[PDB]
RNA sequence: CGUGGAAGUCUGUUAGAGUUGGUGUCCUACAAUACCCUCUCGUGAUCUAUGUGUAGGGGUGAAAGGCCCAUCGAGUCCGGCA
RNA sequence: GCGAAAGCCAAGGCCUGUCGGGAGCAACCAACGUUAGGGAAUUCGGCAAGUUAGUCCCGUACCUUCGGAAGAAGGGAUGCC
RNA sequence: GGUCUUAAGGUAGCGUAGUACCUUGCCGCAUCAGUAGCGGCUUGCAUGAAUGGAUUAACCAGAGCUUCACUGUCCCAACGUUGGGCCCGGUGAACUGUACAUUCCAGUGCGGAGUCUGGAGACACCCAGGGGGAAGCGAAGACCCUAUGGA
RNA sequence: CGAGUGGCUUGCUACCUCGAUGUCGGUUCCCUCCAUCCUGCCCGUGCAGAAGCGGGCAAGGGUGAGGUUGUUCGCCUAUUAAAGGAGGUCGUGAGCUGGGUUUAGACCGUCGUGAGACAGGUCGGCUGCUAUCUACUGGGUGUGUAGGUGUCUGACAAGAACGACCGUAUAGUACGAGAGGAACUACGGUUGGUGGCCACUGGUGUACCGGUUGUUCGAGAGAGCACGUGCCGGGUAGCCACGCCACACGGGGUAAGAGCUGAACGCAUCUAAGCUCGAAACCCACUUGGAAAAGAGACACCGCCGAGGUCCCGCGUACAAGACGCGGUCGAUAGACUCGGGGUGUGCGCGUCGAGGUAACGAGACGUUAAGCCCACGAGCACUAACAGACCAA
């Protein structure tokens, strides 16, 4: 009677096209609770190794025992919040009001932007404060960029720019907090926002695979048995019924696979350090040597080595934070062999 | 731990343990060692093995 | 059921012939079904170490032959992963006949058993000569 | 025990003949019956060249209405015929 | 080597089974190799593929028109110096 | 029924058959499960003696079934190899074409509409793809009926 | 007995097509319906509990694997929360299959004087086409909005991004004479689905290294061929699944339902006005797309004689063309070299040994030798090549 079966692949990650920005763009931010603070950070993917950990989970029978855990090493050097953008609430949603920029700029920010030579920070700031008095001030975010020059393994010097929201106590307090950070030079680090043991949402543009067929792209079956020898091997049965007399976009077809933005939820931050403790012998294949600010993310992270990945405090965590996990061993064994 | 075959130290969070029919146990550090053993070759007779040299 | 404390790649299917690691008089067992399992279209129902499976006796004493009994998978050739990352694999695929209360039907168990099976089936474990 | 070496005998892509499956490749073809693998026979009612005989309600047919020049439950050509 | 067999190579012939250049050369297709664990669950049906294999020694059932069945099956051996 | 039609009234055998409608007949074997297969029974819709019956060693690219072995047939797909495919130079057809044509959902209509009606959607051109629709292309239906047709 | 709804079966009719709308069954892939099999929330019970039976709301998700048969259907087995039914030209042959029906060959039974027949059985018996339009999946080039760089907004659009089960504590407790035997809640795991990733395990790996058969280059050394690796053994990177990671809760509004206050109707009444609650369903949350949203958007800075861009060159985190991303001497982008990190498994030669053999000769063993050979990775390193230079542009 033709057994039931779930359709091939999800319809919630489409259209399956090439991403517009290689730099991910979070479409959601954490809720305003504690003290004011930047709600995200970024780094460059290096590779993977494993670490032996002491079971942190209070509800696990293995609590306190040795445990092997996969880890993706991400170089997370300091970034720079170069501006404070203000949004205003309008009948058509949120719109950017103005921006407060600085003077101290990284030597190579001009590889991407037309750096400001003349700007009035106070006028912009005033406009924002007047907006707040009127009660039309929407959320507050910081224009941020990375320093690829600090990461030898990454060929680029051209910084990656992204906007990150600032959540916190009162709007007045977080406004001040924002301005303070910016005015200095915007220099901030992974430490300032995240603590080892917390859950973060990592966003990233997946590894590109160019054009692929329905079998790989959607998970459809290959032709089976005798059918597989007739002239059709990796093509679906049909593009649809007689009626409707058209091909529905829901049928699994060939196309661009990979190089899409994804936001992987609840990634546990195993450790945030600095140096070469996580580097592998011979070097991370197709990457290089890590010797500086890094972050060890539990499991996998979307994207290839060298790609920019974004961090954000988990917006929907399942478990309570279990801070600073005891790392008994980090493998440095060659990834070649 | 040490590889019951070649003799090198097995990198933690790596390797396979083969349980024999009689209940004996053999920790292997890699496929290379497992495979050489399946060929009926003894580690002492292989010059690259840490049992030999 | 209770957590095994190990990740298993089912190495058996409906129809597989495995060794009966006990002295019940049944030598060979044919897997028929896996307790609590529900697959998907075209997928062969799979069974691995630690699963309670329904079985029929293919080889053994006349009296035991053709009987449909329950059993517990004690050993499997396909690897399994332990918490420390190490993989564990056996020389053969084996199961032990069990009754309604999960007590081994036989008196003695032949060959080694995986420590993970012990957690789930105590009385099966407390009959094991070797536990690896 | 040896000798002998019979057979519409066996194995066999020797040559040569045949054409079972792939319902593969091809299917505006390399080809108006092709290609590849697989497969059958291979001293005999065997295969084959050349010459030669049988002619259309007639041949020829170990018989399938098979074959008689890509034409067959009655060839082909022209005529009867607009 | 049993061989007018395979594979390799002479003599002799040829580069005319007559369009080329570029992309690690994607999807998809034609031929095809290898796939862990399971082992016909696939399918009308093991279709397709796979297994076995040469030679010597041992050994060989039912049935039978006594010819056969039979290379039944099964077991062992096999290089070089 | 304990002869009658029309001469006889089915013997040896075989039998649910490549012949059995009922039918997946009933019992058994085998399998977890067997409209299959084999054995027995058998009143055979409608078996049967050269319209040859039964049976049978050997033989078979003949039909069905079982077992060991084997394995990507399958679970469930992956990677690789060679020739294409894609881009470039040169060569260079065919099929098909009433017209118009960016369509979709419904409706209507000779009751199976890109073109009618109402709405919805719709900036143009171009590349690659697998073929949902054009009741796609290909062939004056080989089924069926009709013709005071043919062979 | 009476009244209906559906259009899944069957029958009827003969409207449509006979200058052909390709069959049954199956398969694969997509959407849908609800008369709901499971799951959620409920009502009744001949509801103690447990397990049920019946009913309501409800289509989010699920509804699987096998033995006979071409079968649809159906019978049967073991699993399961359950293994629901139906529509889409009885969805799906310019997708597949070709077992059945229904060509030409043949057999059997029955019928017929016979040719031959059968709404009987049986063996064999073919699957064409290079896509013009449209449709959709993905990729470009342009124009419109009207100079550039970077960052955003969010009209709308998609999602199942999550479904379900087992176990433990609760508890041998509530309930019950006993037998038996729950729940809220908090935990652990599994299964199906989904997205991504390769440290680990596993596959590949006609890169590479070794062994070895036949033959040819006289031997040796070192090589060619054996189908696109002769075969065998090992296998790096990468790609992968059989491997690993991640995929809520909670709000808001409702249905069935449980109630509050409450009148018509002085009482009563969940309803008529009002209100409190209450579904896996709806909305939000979350993920993805999204300035061509014609109301064609916002912000900051740069620039209009110059901001920026294209070509060019060296390359890939990208890639079928195109596109995309990075580097270009103020440089580590690619190659060479040397290290590091890896694969294989101990090179040629020489020395000693070696069953023997007068000797010649001699398979092979040990040493030199963690040797030799090799690397799709990393580092150091400007040695080589990123030069020269052109163009558009308010
Ligand atoms: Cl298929
Ligand atoms: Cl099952
Ligand atoms: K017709
Ligand atoms: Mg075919
Ligand atoms: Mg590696
Ligand atoms: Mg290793
Ligand atoms: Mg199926
Ligand atoms: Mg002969
Ligand atoms: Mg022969
Ligand atoms: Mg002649
Ligand atoms: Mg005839
Ligand atoms: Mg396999
Ligand atoms: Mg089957
Ligand atoms: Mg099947
Ligand atoms: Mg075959
Ligand atoms: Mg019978
Ligand atoms: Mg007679
Ligand atoms: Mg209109
Ligand atoms: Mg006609
Ligand atoms: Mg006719
Ligand atoms: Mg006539
Ligand atoms: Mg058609
Ligand atoms: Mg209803
Ligand atoms: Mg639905
Ligand atoms: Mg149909
Ligand atoms: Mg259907
Ligand atoms: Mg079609
Ligand atoms: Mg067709
Ligand atoms: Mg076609
Ligand atoms: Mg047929
Ligand atoms: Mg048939
Ligand atoms: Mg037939
Ligand atoms: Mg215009
Ligand atoms: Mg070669
Ligand atoms: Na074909
Ligand atoms: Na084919
Ligand atoms: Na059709
Ligand atoms: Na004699
Ligand atoms: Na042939
Ligand atoms: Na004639
Ligand atoms: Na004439
Ligand atoms: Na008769
Ligand atoms: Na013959
Ligand atoms: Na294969
Ligand atoms: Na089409
Ligand atoms: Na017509
Ligand atoms: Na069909
Ligand atoms: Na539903
Ligand atoms: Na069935
Ligand atoms: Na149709
Ligand atoms: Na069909
Ligand atoms: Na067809
Ligand atoms: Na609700
Ligand atoms: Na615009």
């Amino acid at each position: 009677p033709q057994p039931s079966r779930p359709r091939k692949g999800s319809l919630g990650f489409g259209p399956r096209k090439r991403s517009t920005s290689e730099t991910p763009r979070f479409n959601s931010w954490p809720s305003d609770d504690g003290q004011p603070g930047v709600q995200g950070f970024a780094g460059y993917k290096a590779g993977m190794t494993h670490v032996v950990l002491v079971n942190d989970e209070p509800n696990s029978p293995r609590e306190g025992m040795e445990e092997t855990v996969p880890v993706t090493v991400i170089e997370t050097p300091p970034m720079r919040a170069v501006a404070l953008r203000a949004y205003e609430d309008t009948p058509y949603g949120q719109r950017p009001l103005t921006e407060v920029w600085t003077d101290e700029f990284h030597s190579e920010l001009d590889r991407t932007l037309d750096v400001p030579e003349d700007h009035d920070p106070d006028a912009a700031e005033e406009q924002i404060r007047d907006a707040h008095e009127a009660g039309d001030l929407g959320d507050l975010r910081l224009i941020t960029h990375t320093v690829p020059d600090a990461v030898p393994s990454v060929p680029k010097k051209k910084p990656d720019v992204m906007e990150t929201r600032v959540g916190g106590g009162s709007v007045s307090d977080r406004l001040d907090h924002a301005l303070d950070i910016v005015e200095d030079g915007g220099e901030h680090a992974m430490n300032d926002i995240f603590r080892a043991g917390e859950y973060a949402d990592v966003a990233g543009v997946t590894k590109g695979k160019g054009t692929q067929g329905p079998v790989k792209r959607w998970g459809v079956q290959k032709r089976k048995g005798k059918h597989a020898r007739q002239g059709w091997r990796r093509r679906i049965g049909n593009l649809g019924p007689w009626n409707p007399s058209r091909v529905r976009s829901t049928v699994p077809q060939q196309g661009q696979t990979g190089y899409h933005q994804r936001t992987e939820l609840n990634k546990r931050l195993i450790d945030i350090g600095e140096g070469d403790e996580p580097t592998v012998d011979g070097g991370f294949v197709n990457y290089g040597e890590v010797d500086g600010p890094y972050t060890l993310v539990k499991g996998s992270v979307p994207g290839p080595d060298k790609r920019l990945v974004r961090f954000r405090p988990a917006v929907r965590p399942n478990d309570q934070p279990r801070l600073d996990p005891e790392v008994r061993y980090v493998s440095n064994e060659s990834n070649q062999g | 731990r040490e590889c019951d075959y070649c003799g090198t130290d097995i990198e933690p969070g790596t390797g396979t343990m083969f349980v024999h029919k009689d209940g004996a146990t053999t920790h292997f550090c890699s496929s290379k060692c497992e495979n050489n053993a399946d060929l009926g070759r003894e580690a002492r007779n292989l010059e690259w093995t840490d049992t030999a040299r | 059921m209770e957590a095994l404390g190990a990740d298993v790649t089912q190495g058996l299917e409906k129809g597989s012939l495995i060794t009966c690691a006990d002295n019940t008089g049944a030598r060979e067992l044919k897997v028929i079904s896996v307790h609590g399992y529900s697959g998907t279209k075209n997928r062969h129902p799979k069974a691995g170490l630690g699963d309670k499976i329904t079985v029929s006796v293919t080889k053994g004493t006349p009296e035991m032959r053709r009987q449909v009994l329950e059993a517990v998978v004690v050993r499997q050739r396909k690897p399994i992963r332990r918490p420390d990352g190490t993989r564990v694999k056996f020389e053969d695929n084996a199961a032990v006949i069990v009754d309604e209360n999960e007590d081994p039907r036989g008196t003695e168990l032949k060959g080694p058993i995986a420590r993970e099976v012990a957690q789930r089936f105590g009385s099966v474990a407390s009959a094991a000569t070797m536990i690896v």
